């Protein structure tokens, strides 16, 4: 996933931000998962770091048909 | 893709001010955080202020805190630095720089998206 995808994916949650993993951005092909570091925990989201405070992992689904 | 242009650097005196300001062309500035970036030769690009896309919520750095306004006004595309009190440690290459991002903090160069040219800010003692 792009730094377009997943920040675009970010401001659409971005009022729903928790320390819990986000589902998958995509269910097919390659998408981000999200949450708030437990480190941060409880920072408001206009506080979190993109760097430092948001953990970001891929997600793999399968090909798109 | 967001052309991003700087105005405004230049000669001034310590204890001066100055305004920069960079301008976005086409019809999305309102959707990108903006920040201001500095480049002293020889260092990576240091993080100076930033600003939601909505202007709800700014951020500084340290060495500006309580000198440097960052603003912003979309119905311009624009977004302004203003700068006072300056000191010859200001001296530096001042950089616009757009976010997709919307929101929250964001300091490394590295996670911003799209650069203006820089502007030459030089202060003389």
């Amino acid at each position: 996933p792009s730094d377009k995808h997943i920040k675009e994916y970010l401001n659409k949650i971005q009022n729903s931000l928790s320390t819990e993993w986000s589902p998958c951005s995509v269910t097919c092909g390659n998408g981000i998962q999200v949450r708030i570091k437990p480190g941060s925990a409880n920072k408001p989201k206009d506080e979190l770091d993109y760097a430092n405070d948001i953990e970001k992992k891929i997600c793999k689904m399968e090909k798109c048909s | 893709q967001v052309q991003l242009q700087e105005s405004g650097g230049g000669l001034v005196q310590a204890g001066g001010s100055l305004r920069l300001s960079c301008a976005a062309s086409g019809r999305t500035f309102s959707s990108y955080s903006m920040g201001w970036f500095r480049l002293v030769p020889g260092k990576e690009r240091e993080f100076v202020a930033r600003i939601s896309s909505s202007g709800g919520n700014t951020y500084y750095a340290d060495s500006v805190r309580g000198r440097f306004t960052i603003s912003r006004d979309n119905a311009k595309n624009t977004v302004y630095l203003q700068m006072n009190s300056l000191k010859p440690e200001d001296t530096a290459v001042y950089y616009c720089a757009a976010d997709l991002l919307q929101f929250g903090r964001s300091s490394r160069a590295a996670d911003y998206d799209y650069w203006g040219q820089g502007t030459q800010v030089t202060v003389s003692s």
